[PDB]
RNA sequence: CCAGGGCUACACACGUGCUACAAUGGCGCAUACAAAGAGAAGCGACCUCGCGAGAGCAAGCGGACCUCAUAAAGUGCGUCGUAGUCCGGAUUGGAGUCUGCAACUCGACUCCAUGAAGUCGGAAUCGCUAGUAAUCGUGGAUCAGAAUGCCACGGUGAAUAC
RNA sequence: UCCUCCUAAAGAGUAACGGAGGAGCACGAAGGUUGGCUAAUCCUGGUCGGACAUCAGGAGGUUAGUGCAAUGGCAUAAGCC
């Protein structure tokens, strides 16, 4: 149990272990899964040492913890640099899809400030 | 070790021959290594310098010297003789093989590494650098620590001048720009 | 977002890229075309928008290719 | 009057004990046999009988340094479970001072103070906080349980 | 030195993952499995892989099947 | 008369709602049962392509025949074993589909990833006496597109009223 | 009542309701001896770290320090282990 980040998950389904990876859902996890040859229903502590390494490559083959940060944050901060009606929002810590502020986008704004 | 007589048989030729000198040891010599942090934090938490000091000694094989503050100072609220850093003077056989397992290894581990600046010298060809973290060495296990506390190294040369500093250096293929 | 194919702007401005292109650099471009995307042909231009009052000139740098005209041009004072 | 405060580390919704059968014994038939009861995040449900009813031990099969002869408590996977044992003279010993005692719990706090400060908030000074935890007595033992507590 | 006050020293086989066996002394308990050394680091090859963010005609170019 | 913008702005407050906080539940598999209504610059089977929104071809129907249109809770099998979780679905990045001259302001929907507050809610306050409350789905208008709203239909189906 | 500087006129002393500050202690080591060491403050380089914490070189040199006010003294240190 040992991801490029961390598969801390034992005693858990290797489908929803493999969630804890921060590029992986629950389709890719099966998209993973499928392609590593072993069912869906394997318990990551059960499973043999010789598919973690064949997991290693194909967890590989897409973005992943270390890198997917800084690409998404690449992507902010250009529009953030850009000037774009998404980059002023985004400065401001609004909803940058065009929603209500009248009432709602508590989740954007936060906590209430009398 | 292996460094010392790398430096030995080769670097005393080529920096002989690249600077036209006359005598044997004309040639810069690096003389000692200076490993040190001031935790800043251990005014109130003072099991933070002895985790510092563990830290330090696992990354050399020395243990290390708590330095308290020289003259009491309002503007961090410490005053005299409070322990506020740990240093560690490598010198010879331990300066050598630390030399080797730093920029053998440890460099290499740093997150996105870019290369080393040529310009930070103090103008007598010593030079100073900063880790930003104790996580990369390989005396670490990345979860026996438990912050991003960071070293100082310094690498105190017999050079004369920054030039022959980094001549010096980079006879030893360090990572510059 | 729009369709599969056929990138959607408004002749008048195609045309004037045109004339633009050749002259190169001039005085700013005053047109109230806000709903047409941005072409490689306009990189470096200082085309101005409509942003409902006035026009207000945007200098079109690289990365400003598949944004829309009226992107750049806010429609709303707040504080 | 001192000035002690019970916090919440994680605060536990659904229910605590939730314990079925207990039934236990050490030499005459057993003290109790069933007490099938449930917490639900109450308060207090203060035991009480006469003198060697079994209270204490009840209590220590709760707390599980004792187990039933046959039974199962449980607890929930969020339960932090502070305990002032009836005799306390397994703590007191090792001759600690009472700063190395009240410094020996704590989670992440400065040595200096939250430790110290604790212990001056429940009638503690500087000449106090150097004297062997090994001999204080009575009410100050309790009142170092107290504070061992409320850190916790 | 001074008489055991120090951790423990003694050599210990650090090669990389590409060969490179290195013999270096150090104080960890055991042999350790690590990335390239700075003779394999991927700094003098990737010095324009690594400046490669941006393209966006490029990109607009390809959407351009019309 | 025309183009562009606004009616969609947000330190905040109130009213009406939707989705939840889970285990008489989520998820996967297989299998049943309805009522009512609409459709000609309109409903559009079947087949092929696409993981999917959808695209190509395209009969039938201005209709008890043809399409919308598979009803969903349910039933049986397995797993998850009370964790902020295989509950929750906000927000955000990337990639798209279709109406429409035109989707930035400011549409709907699909895919990948991220996946927050929330663990039964203070003073106070609202609805309901039987096929009703609660709960699950279906259709129509306005409509190029655009509802968690409005009007309407059925499935399951209570407790209490000294 | 006692201590330090000036008035006090280059030996000592020298008054005023003349000008300025302190004391009624501390220490079982802050005493004895042996061994060892040299400060303030500025420059550059450096991870958090900033004008100022700690580290390395340079200048500077006693401008620091002396349990406590001032005067005299102190490197052979009377200062610091
Ligand atoms: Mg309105
Ligand atoms: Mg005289
Ligand atoms: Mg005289
Ligand atoms: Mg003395
Ligand atoms: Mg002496
Ligand atoms: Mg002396
Ligand atoms: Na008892």
């Amino acid at each position: 149990a040992r991801i490029a980040g961390i598969n801390i998950p034992d005693h858990k389904h290797a489908v929803i272990a493999l969630t804890s990876i921060y590029g992986v859902g629950k389709t890719r996890s099966k998209a993973i899964l499928a392609a590593a040859g072993i069912a869906e229903d394997v318990k990551i502590s059960e499973l043999s040492e010789g598919q973690i390494d064949t997991l290693r490559d194909e967890v590989a083959k897409f973005v992943v913890e270390g890198d997917l940060r800084r690409e998404i944050s690449m992507s902010i901060k250009r529009l953030m640099d850009l000037g774009c009606y998404r980059g002023l929002r985004h400065r401001r810590g609004l909803p940058v899809r065009g929603q209500r502020t009248k009432t709602n986008a508590r989740t954007r704004k936060g906590p209430r400030k009398p | 070790a292996k460094l010392h007589d790398y430096y030995k048989d080769e670097v005393v030729k080529k920096l002989m021959t690249e600077f036209n000198y006359n005598s044997v040891m004309q040639v810069p010599r690096v003389e000692k290594i200076t490993l040190n942090m001031g935790v800043g934090e251990a005014i109130a938490d003072k099991k933070l310098l002895d985790n510092a000091a563990a830290d330090l000694a696992a990354i050399s094989g020395q243990k290390p010297l708590i330095t308290k503050a020289r003259k009491s100072v309002a503007g961090f609220k410490i005053r005299q003789g409070y322990p506020i850093g740990c240093k560690v003077t490598l010198r010879g056989e331990r300066m050598w093989e630390f030399f080797e397992r730093l920029i053998t290894i440890a460099v290499p581990r740093i997150r996105d590494f870019r290369g080393l600046s040529a310009k930070s010298f103090d103008g007598r060809g010593n030079y100073s650098m900063g880790v930003r973290e104790q996580i990369i060495f390989p005396e670490i296990d990345y979860d026996k620590v438990d912050r991003v506390r960071g070293l100082d190294i310094t690498i105190t040369t017999t050079a004369k001048s920054d030039e022959e500093g980094r001549a010096l250096l980079a006879a030893f293929d360090f990572p510059f720009r | 977002r729009s369709l599969k194919k056929g990138p959607f702007i408004d002749l008048h401005l195609l045309k004037k890229v045109e004339k633009a292109v050749e002259s190169g650099d001039k005085k700013p471009l005053r047109t109230w075309s806000r709903r047409s995307t941005i072409f490689p042909n306009m990189i470096g231009l200082t085309i101005a928008v409509h942003n409902g009052r006035q026009h207000v000139p945007v200098f079109v740098t690289d990365e400003m290719v598949g944004h829309k005209l009226g992107e750049f041009a806010p429609t709303r004072t707040y504080r | 009057n001192p000035f002690i405060r019970f916090e919440q580390d994680k605060k536990l919704f659904r229910n605590a004990l939730e314990v079925e059968g207990l039934t236990k014994g050490f030499d005459n038939g057993p003290l109790f046999k069933n007490l099938n009861l449930l917490l639900e995040v109450g308060e207090k449900l203060a035991v009480l009988g006469t003198n060697g009813v079994g209270k204490s031990t009840l209590l220590k099969t709760l707390v599980g340094d004792l187990q039933p002869d046959s039974g199962t408590v449980k607890w929930s996977e969020n339960a932090r479970i502070g305990y002032y044992a009836q005799d306390h003279e397994y703590e007191f010993e090792n001759d600690l001072t009472v700063f190395e005692w009240m410094s020996q719990w704590k989670q992440e706090g400065d040595d200096e103070q939250a430790v110290r400060s604790i212990l001056g908030r429940l009638l503690f000074s500087q000449d106090d906080i150097k004297k062997p935890a090994k001999v204080l007595s009575g009410g100050e033992k309790g009142r170092m349980l107290f504070g061992k507590l409320m850190m916790q | 030195m001074k008489k055991d006050i120090h951790p423990k020293y003694e050599e210990i086989t650090a090669s990389c993952s590409c060969g490179n066996v290195m013999k270096i002394r150090s104080t960890v308990g055991h042999d350790l499995n690590l990335d390239v050394c700075s003779k394999c680091h991927p700094f003098f090859t990737g010095k324009q892989r690594d400046v490669a963010t941006g393209g966006r005609v490029d990109r607009f170019n390809k959407r351009f099947n019309i």
